[PDB]
């Protein structure tokens, strides 16, 4: 059968193999996918065809390598197939029309597959490319329009040869193009194709053979495009954004104008960038919105990706040593920032938050160009975010939201400047204090922030001890006085400061960590109590579990003996139906870290639980609810679970007074909603035994695995960032130790469960408490075969 | 063998294990509780066959002790106390750039892939007698009556032929037997739910390819087409529509450029007269589907030009023969 | 019985049998199983806790695959 | 369009979201109130938190006379108080003039939740943050304590508890009458069962009280009044002097 091996081998490309066997696969699955006559499993082997011939396989492209390789495909075979979709004469026999889904669906897929396999068409055939083309143009006529135009785009190999090169055939696109007015059903190829094209042209100039027969491409001012050609696509894409919202997933239409700058040669394209941000200016404004906001959004957005993306390209180019000068200089970045400031900085306060997100993430992206403009953004953003967290846009909801956005979307890159770092433990021991308990929405745009900044920031003390140290004094008015300057119309260009002080302000930066978590673990708490639901209560617990492994043993030992302190005196789980997970999962992650403090966790737990029970919870029957006298049986109970789960192997040293827990845990303690959580206890301590995981996930580990303390933008651009001693990982192998103990439960609970039950084989069928009981042991066994599920063989029965 | 490994403690199929203590220890525990989860639903279709509670939870100790064999899959995905891959990923990937990670994420990212690594292993097997025994019981279950019992018996029975091979066969077997009784047993809710399994999502599929068996099929889910008091005959006719548009059968010679299956020609010398070899029944497997059809055909012509009058599900047949006697790859006018 | 070597090298598959220099092989372009021209700066498999498979056994069972799917597309 | 979170209408699963929050303010004062039975009275301890110095305790009371008979306390933000508790003194004070007799105290509970309903599905009006917990010896019933709240629900209670630490109190209370295994507090005069009403109350709260701490307001036949601030610290040196 061969969709059954077809898959086998997709498993197989995840280790390596010989691009000799590649030059055959691909073979296979380029002839294979243009089978007819037969069910076929199509979008498999295109898909095949398109994994073999990767472009970016971990920064390895098998269709370079391929085509070294001596690759080569049949272009007559793709071609009249493609063509099958053309008006045959007598209807009576005409299988394709496009229009009906079912058809229309083969073609975009045939379609694809060319364009994957084109560049193996023979660069040597001179005549290949003249041939299809005089051959695809006597077909183009107002009813072929549809069908003809996107075969070229994709089944045409970008040849250039003596005479015939493909830009040869370009007069003949700005032929339809201008002749039709802005109509997605025709611009869309046009775009893809001269765009494609021009990033080509680029892409084959740069490093590699800068040839393919004809370096007889020349670039210069526009890209490949005439003088005319340019100023045309320039108003076609003014009159998409200001009259026509003529287009389709804009990364494609925007690489033309992209892939037409020259280094070298720019200004007077610059010169026709800037008139269409000018001309495109109003349409952004937040209270302007129609059916443009849209395209300039996903164009302002797509044309920022395809920049940066090539510049992305070049820098990987001169670290092989080729400079080009139709490489993007310093220069450009700088006048992009120039054009689009503006521009971005209205779209992120409009009325749509997802028209926004757009316009946002543009900071981004334009802030990795480390552009001498860099501080012209910085500057914005945290007085905007300054602002905001001083209430000072506290009638109007959005600013307060965007700017939380702005500022969250480029935390990762502040961490960076030696200057803007100092402000951000300010920011977040505002942003945490100034988490909210009614607004659901302002919470989840806060956690953003506070889970970026531990994401990429050690919670450590590095002062020396030096003396001056204090918040104040030493980083607050360092900190007054950047903000001041900032606000009076100056920039941090001219913002002067010694290279003494802000390393003070910055070292005394790092103090508050323990003051601040002593506030956010508060503002969990009264977190357990709201009816914040699911999406936020999972991202709370990242940020907290984030915040805990971006902390060094001084910091942690003390958040721990917090959450420890915190847990048992507290005032804070009345309201109805609370989210333990909340607080009962931040436990276990410290135990993931640290297994000492288990041994006394857990004894804790259970002389906590034994009082509870005792003292008649879980006494009073019901399903569907938990009775709210319960309440607190549950949170331990949950916590039990939670934290054995991730005790591992410091569980061997009280087994036994566990395993005699568990069984008083069952013997007490029958109804139907707290059994589906009693009887998850065994499982949690089950898994944790033979569960085969990671442990330690600390930003930096050991508390010394010095880098030094010039640590904080996480290594997230060194490129030490992943030689092997930093990542230096944990890891929990189960040993046969606690296989043993493992084992020892599993048929100790095994039989304890089967016993009970044979037991209550001399039917009550009244009772009710029975029905109830039976259910117990059938869920106390099911969860005793999960997670102990590691120790089984799926083949035992073979043998 | 073995190509996935994923630090099974007890060896890597060395059979390392097979010379071990602790492993024959362990599976002669899970078969206790297999033989002890069919004396409790022997013991309970006996004693409370009116109580859903109970089935429920039974139920949910059979889709794991069939799937959480190598795994852990049901319980797989609650928030537990790992940071979350796919969260970290979105805060600190940019785009078009390698890999700008900080050490937390690295680990995740790594204990992911031995998660994956442990989610890879094929858990497919060969019914093993008991288990056997237990996918009998399921069905029973998925062909109760009570709905808060059949559904998610139904969804626990698909989660069981993922997991065993040919097993579709086992189900229907079992289906069109007590389906047909429930029928000359009048009126039946079980005709009711046997019609509801007959739509899920995987068996649904895997009839248009049974070829033996939808011969018989048909010809109940017609006899099925008389509400002689329910949903049913609604449904029946869903089905049997569903049905002629499934199916055919492809003789047409795979127009294949012959290079789809050369480059991966072994040295191999006439060690390939096998692959002319399954040509040929592949293809008298084919000849023999396309005959059933034909049998199908004809059978029910029978049902039309001989039954006086059937009124209006006439309609069955000539929707069928029609994407029959005009399919081609065969089919005799 | 060896008719697995021969096959092994039809499908260049046929590695050196010592690892240090495979890992070295294979992503020499000048080599006869070149596989990739750029080395993963984070090459995840190694930080397993555990030994992976042999990357001759890779090697076997790719082939194992190759030769059924070859079976498999001549037959149809 | 999300705003079927800010009147009383149905949630996409059935929830009054409006009631649910209405519910969260009977505690924004932060006062803590319990109520019992005896052999032929009734008992309602609330707490008096008088931080201001500022203020005159005298005036700050949340225990309502609402008639002869009948007595209310309420947990809740003041004005929300007073507006149920002046509607109730007329409720009853209608009955009595229409019917011929005093108004029964699970007569007044009933009207005053089906009053509570309305609020929860009328969308212009809006559900009152108060639990109002209603007492007296009702004539035909004998000790009566019956409680409505915002989401228009009255039922009767042996004894109750309401607030802030609301469970620690009630689940106080039910070791203790799943220990006497009645429906109330054998003990003749009410002193006996305010004392009792403070202890349990002492007990549950982990704190002392001062005469000016606690609010006690007291049921017999025939009439529903208020301790003073000495009539408390009566019934505290009582305590003191046996616990």
């Amino acid at each position: 059968n061969v969709n059954h091996w077809t898959n086998e081998l997709k498993n197989c490309l995840h280790f390596d193999f010989p691009v000799a066997l590649r030059k055959s696969l691909a073979t296979v699955y380029y002839y294979l996918s243009l089978v007819q006559g037969q069910k076929v499993y199509r979008q498999m082997h295109v898909d095949m065809f398109e994994r073999l011939v990767s472009l970016d396989d971990d920064r390895t492209q098998f269709t370079e390598l391929l085509q070294k390789q001596g690759l080569l495909l049949d272009h007559q075979i793709m071609l009249n197939f493609l063509c099958e979709f053309l008006p045959y004469p007598d209807p009576d026999y005409a299988r394709y029309e496009l229009s009906s889904k079912e058809d229309l669906q083969l073609f975009r897929l045939l379609l694809k597959h060319a364009h994957n396999a084109k560049p193996f068409f023979d660069k040597s055939k001179e005549s290949l490319l003249v041939d299809t083309m005089n051959f695809l143009l006597s077909s183009l006529a107002p009813s072929t329009m549809m069908a003809v135009m996107p075969i070229v785009t994709s089944v045409v190999p970008y040849h250039y040869h003596i005479h015939s090169k493909i830009i040869d055939y370009f007069p003949f696109c700005y032929s339809i193009w201008s002749s039709v007015s802005a109509n997605v059903a025709i611009d869309t190829h046009m775009y893809d194709f001269v765009g494609s094209i021009s990033k080509d042209v680029h892409n084959k100039i740069l490093s590699s053979e800068h040839e393919k027969d004809v370096v007889g491409v020349e670039f210069g001012e526009f890209g490949i495009f005439t003088d005319d050609q340019m100023t045309f696509m320039f108003n076609r894409l003014q009159g998409h954004l200001r009259t026509d919202g003529q287009i389709h997933s804009y990364s494609r239409t925007v690489k033309p104008f992209v892939y037409a700058i020259n280094g070298s040669k720019k200004d007077r394209f610059f010169e026709k960038l800037v008139s269409l941000a000018k001309a495109i200016e109003t349409f952004i404004h937040p209270s302007n919105n129609g059916f443009w906001t849209k395209p300039n959004a996903k164009f302002v957005h797509a044309f920022i990706k395809s920049y940066h993306g090539r510049v992305k390209y070049e820098e990987d180019i001169c670290a092989r040593g080729v400079t080009n000068g139709i490489c993007l200089t310093s220069f450009c970045h700088e006048e992009i920032v120039e054009i689009f400031l503006n521009i971005i900085s209205l779209g992120s306060q409009n009325k749509n938050p997802d028209i926004a997100n757009y316009y946002i993430s543009c900071f981004a992206y334009l802030l990795e160009l480390d552009p001498s403009n860099a501080y012209l953004i910085y500057d914005k953003i945290l007085i905007d975010l300054y602002d905001t967290l001083a209430d000072q846009f506290i009638n109007s909801r959005h600013r307060i939201i965007s700017s939380l956005k702005q500022f969250t979307r480029v935390i990762r890159f502040i961490v960076m400047d030696k200057l803007y770092r100092v402000h951000i433990t300010n920011v977040l021991s505002m942003l945490v204090s100034k988490l909210d308990m009614n607004d659901t929405n302002l919470t989840s745009n806060l956690i953003n922030g506070i889970v970026s900044i531990a994401a990429f920031i050690p919670i450590q003390d590095l002062t020396g001890e030096d003396d001056y140290i204090s918040f104040e004094s030493d980083t607050l008015p360092l900190v007054q006085q950047h903000f001041y300057h900032i606000k009076c119309g100056e920039s941090s260009k001219t913002f002067r400061v010694d290279d003494e002080l802000l390393n003070n302000a910055f070292k005394a930066s790092t103090t508050v960590f323990q003051s601040m978590l002593k506030v956010y673990v508060e503002k969990i708490f009264q977190l357990v109590d709201v009816d914040l639901e699911d999406s936020l209560v999972t991202k709370i617990n990242q940020t907290t579990m984030i915040l805990q492994e971006s902390m060094d043993d001084k910091i942690f030992n003390y958040f721990a003996s917090l959450l420890n302190r915190n847990f048992w005196s507290n005032d804070s789980f009345k309201e109805k139906d609370p989210n333990y997970e909340l607080v009962t999962i931040p436990l276990a992650a410290l135990v993931r870290r640290n297994n000492g403090l288990s041994k006394e966790l857990v004894r804790t737990l259970l002389f906590h639980i034994k009082e509870q029970i005792k003292r008649g919870a879980g006494s009073v029957r019901s399903t569907s609810e938990i009775q709210q006298r319960d309440v607190k049986l549950v949170l331990y109970l949950t916590a039990l679970n939670d934290v054995l789960r991730n005790c591992h192997e410091s569980l061997l040293e009280y087994s036994d007074e566990l395993i005699t827990f568990m069984k008083y845990l069952y013997d007490n303690v029958t109804n139907p909603p707290l059994d589906v959580i009693t009887s998850i206890v065994i499982h949690s301590a089950l898994a944790t035994l033979c569960t085969t995981e990671i442990t330690d996930c600390r930003l930096f580990p050991e508390d010394s695995k010095i880098p030094e303390k010039d640590r904080w933008g996480g290594l997230q651009f060194d490129p030490r960032r992943f030689d092997k001693q930093h990542l230096s990982f944990q890891w929990h192998v189960p040993s046969s130790d606690e296989i043993t103990l493992s084992i020892s439960i599993l048929e100790s609970l095994s039989e304890y469960c089967i016993n009970n039950v044979e037991e209550l084989m001399k039917a009550p069928r009244h009772d009710s408490e029975y029905g109830d009981m039976i259910q117990k042991y059938v869920l106390v066994m099911t969860h005793t075969l999960s997670g102990s599920s590691l120790l089984f063989d799926p083949d035992f029965n073979k043998y | 063998l073995d190509i996935y490994t994923c630090n099974y403690y007890f060896g890597n199929t060395t059979e390392e294990k097979l010379q071990n203590p602790n492993y024959l220890n362990v599976h002669r525990v899970r078969a206790r509780i297999g033989h002890f989860f069919h004396k409790l639903y022997v013991f309970l279709s006996t004693n409370f066959e009116n109580n859903t509670n109970m089935f429920q939870i039974l139920l949910h100790g059979l889709k794991v002790w069939f799937t959480d064999l190598g795994q852990e899959t049901v319980f797989n995905e609650d928030p537990n106390a790992f940071i979350d891959v796919d969260f970290l990923e979105n805060v600190q990937s940019l785009s078009h750039v390698n890999e700008p990670f900080t050490r937390t994420n690295f680990a995740i990212r790594a204990n992911s892939l031995h998660q994956s690594r442990v989610l890879l292993h094929s858990t497919n097997r060969k019914a093993s007698k008991l288990e056997n025994l237990l996918l009998v019981d399921i069905i029973q279950l998925a062909t109760s009556l009570y709905p808060d019992i059949y559904k998610p018996a139904q969804g626990t029975l698909v989660h069981c032929m993922k997991q065993l091979v040919g097993s579709y066969g086992v189900v229907i077997n079992k289906i069109i037997p007590s389906l047909e009784k429930a029928i000359k047993d009048h009126d039946y809710m079980k005709i009711q739910v046997i019609l509801n399994v007959l739509l899920i999502k995987k068996i649904h599929r895997k009839l248009m390819t049974d070829y033996k068996d939808i011969g018989r099929l048909i010809f109940l889910l017609i006899e099925c087409c008389r509400v002689n008091e329910l949903e049913i005959g609604m449904y029946a006719d869903k089905i049997l529509t569903d049905i002629v548009i499934g199916i055919k059968i492809p003789s047409s010679v795979c127009v294949i450029s012959d290079q789809a299956f050369l480059p991966l020609a072994p040295p191999d010398g006439t060690i390939n007269l096998q692959v002319e070899a399954v040509k040929l029944a592949k293809k008298k497997k084919r000849e023999y589907y396309l005959s059933l059809l034909v049998d199908l055909q004809d059978k029910l012509l029978d049902k039309l030009d001989n039954e006086k009058d059937m009124g209006w599900k006439i309609r069955m047949f000539i929707l069928r023969f029609v994407t029959q006697i005009q399919s081609n790859l065969e089919s005799k006018p | 019985t060896s008719l697995l070597n021969e096959r092994l090298q039809h499908y260049t598959l046929d590695y050196v049998s010592d690892r240090a220099q495979h890992m070295k092989n294979i992503y020499d372009p000048s080599s006869r199983w070149f596989s990739r021209s750029v080395r993963p700066e984070f090459p995840i498999e190694e930080f397993l806790p555990y030994k992976t498979e042999s990357h001759e056994d890779q090697a076997k069972y790719l082939c194992h695959v190759l030769v059924n799917l070859y079976i498999a597309i001549s037959s149809l | 369009a999300g705003y079927d979170r800010h009147i009383t209408i149905f949630s996409p699963e059935g929830r009054l979201y409006q009631v649910e929050y209405a519910f969260k303010a009977t505690n924004q004062t932060n006062i803590n109130s319990l109520a019992v039975r005896g052999k032929d009275c009734t008992v309602v301890i609330s707490q008096k938190k008088v931080p201001d110095k500022l203020l005159d305790p005298t005036t700050v009371s949340y225990i309502f006379c609402i008639s002869r008979t009948i007595g209310m306390v309420v947990n809740g933000p003041i004005p929300d108080a007073r507006n149920a508790a002046l509607r109730a003194k007329a409720e009853a004070a209608e009955f009595r003039y229409k019917y011929g007799y005093d108004m029964p105290c699970d007569v007044l509970a009933k009207r005053m939740a089906n009053l509570s309903q309305i609020y929860t599905q009328r969308a212009y009006m809006r559900p009152l943050g108060v639990i109002l917990t209603f007492v007296s010896v009702d004539e035909e019933l004998g000790p009566s304590i019956y409680k409505t709240d915002p989401a228009g629900y009255y039922v009767g209670y042996k004894a109750t508890a309401t607030g802030p630490k609301q469970q620690e109190i009630t689940t106080n209370l039910e070791n203790h009458f799943k220990k006497s295994k009645i429906d109330h507090i054998n003990e003749e005069s009410w002193e006996k069962v305010v004392e009792f009403a403070i202890t349990h109350m002492i007990d549950a709260l982990g704190t002392e009280f001062s005469k000016n701490d606690l609010e006690v307001g007291v049921a017999t036949k025939d009439k529903f009044f208020t301790l003073s601030a000495e009539n408390i610290e009566e019934r505290l040196v009582a305590i003191a002097e046996q616990d």
